[PDB]
């Protein structure tokens, strides 16, 4: 009965930010990582940031910098996007990893549009 | 239990010739298989020679068939590396590597497979 | 009659080490070449008789089990090694007679945002006896005070995860290994 719910999404301006949140539920065993992914318009899933339960989080070189994971607790995560652009604009969805075996589990995702 | 130590690495000039010595300690060098390694600066640890227990088969990787002789001396519990013509390519850290299994002809090359190393000794040769 | 080792080991995710699979594979002969189709190039070695020895020799069984570690824990798999793979996860006998299988799997099993699917264990309150498997999820007591199925202070889950990313040293990347024991 593990699942996820995102949120923090919105409508910002062209250097704005915001602050998207993951949080993990139901009879959790162990959390690995969560991981951070967006889906632009047309284009193929982007993975973006990875959380891990254990050690620093990691990101890939189109939010790095910009973007920075935090583990609040073993279930909840934050991604602080910062200096946003219109070409960030996408849903951000989160992944956890989970259990013993490793599970994966997705959420609907929450909107970002950045305006300019 | 099993410890290695290689010697007999030297500066040399290219077509000389040095012998490198493994000994070993703890066990008997009869029911070991021996491996020969080299690194080279910016290198991955590759293979030079393999020397199976038991009597068993020698193996040696191209770039050093008929230049270099693998070896062992049960009284003195020691294997060694004869290299001769010895070229700038061979530059590197040796190795010595021990397991007790048998390998196959094409499965000891690879150094994440041997369980005991030694420290290693430096082979320098100038062009 | 080769054992078809190609055709069992083609497979997209291979066990966790603390959860290694055994399969058993019978009226075949046990022969090294089939292992091209998995991979360039392989570790292999045998315990106790060589891999001579195999040639042409149809077991009635062959038990082959199997798992992904650490390019550089490939060496605790082997009679007599210790460590927590050897002591937690798979232990040989020491008088062990059978071959080792292993081969880089970093193209299938390591992932850019970190594959975290291969687990293995790290504390145990004993040795693992030889080809004994621990799949057991309890909360490891590391002192004196009761844990109640909470990690915590002195209270370790006792799995972690290898995290496998492409750009990971040769040592910590992923290999697929094998280990053989046979029933003639």
């Amino acid at each position: 009965q593990v699942q996820l719910v995102e949120s923090g999404g919105g409508l910002v301006r062209t250097g704005g930010s915001l602050r998207l949140s993951c949080a993990a539920s139901g009879s959790i065993l162990q959390i690995w990582a969560m991981k951070w992914y967006r889906q632009a318009p047309g284009l193929q899933r982007e993975w973006i940031a990875t959380i891990p339960n254990s050690g620093e989080p990691f990101y890939a070189s189109s939010v790095e910098g910009r973007f920075t994971g935090s583990r609040e607790n073993e279930e909840t995560v934050y991604l602080y996007l910062n200096n946003l652009e219109p070409e960030d604009t996408a849903v951000y969805y989160c992944e956890v990893n989970e259990g013993v075996p490793v599970r994966e589990y997705w959420g609907q995702g929450t909107q970002v549009t950045v305006s300019s | 239990q099993v410890q290695l130590v290689e010697s007999g690495g030297d500066l040399v000039q290219s077509g000389g010739s040095l012998k490198l010595a493994c000994a070993v300690s703890g066990v008997t060098l009869d029911g070991y298989s021996i491996g020969w390694f080299r690194q080279a600066p910016g290198k991955e640890r590759e293979a030079v020679s393999y020397s199976e227990k038991s009597n068993g088969p020698t193996y040696y990787v191209a770039s050093v068939k008929g230049r270099f002789t693998i070896s062992r001396d049960n009284a003195k519990n020691t294997a060694y590396l004869q290299m001769n013509n010895l070229k700038p390519e061979d530059t590197g850290i040796y190795y010595c590597a021990a397991d007790e299994a048998y390998y196959h002809e094409r499965g000891w090359q690879s150094p994440l497979g041997w369980p005991y190393w030694g420290q290693g000794t430096q082979v320098t040769v100038s062009s | 009659n080769l054992c078809p080792f190609d055709e069992v080991f083609d497979a997209t995710r291979f066990a966790s080490v603390y959860a290694w699979n055994r399969k058993r594979i019978s009226n075949c002969v046990a022969d090294y070449s089939v292992l091209y189709n998995l991979a360039p190039f392989f570790t292999f070695k045998c315990y106790g008789v060589s891999p001579t020895k195999l040639n042409d020799l149809s077991f009635t069984n062959v038990y082959a089990d199997s798992f992904v570690i650490r390019g550089d824990e490939v060496r605790q798999i082997a009679p007599g090694q210790t460590g927590n793979i050897a002591d937690y996860n798979y232990k040989l006998p020491d008088d062990f007679t059978g071959c080792v299988i292993a081969w880089n799997s970093n193209k299938l099993d390591s992932k850019v945002s970190g594959n975290y699917n291969y687990l293995y264990r790290l504390f145990r309150k004993s040795n693992l006896k030889p080809f004994e498997r621990d799949i057991s999820t309890e909360i490891y007591q590391a002192g004196n005070k009761p844990c109640n199925g909470v990690a915590g202070f002195n209270c370790y889950f006792p799995l972690r995860s290898y995290s496998f990313r492409p750009t990971y040293g040769v040592g910590h990347q992923p290999y697929r290994v094998v280990v053989l024991s046979f029933e003639l």
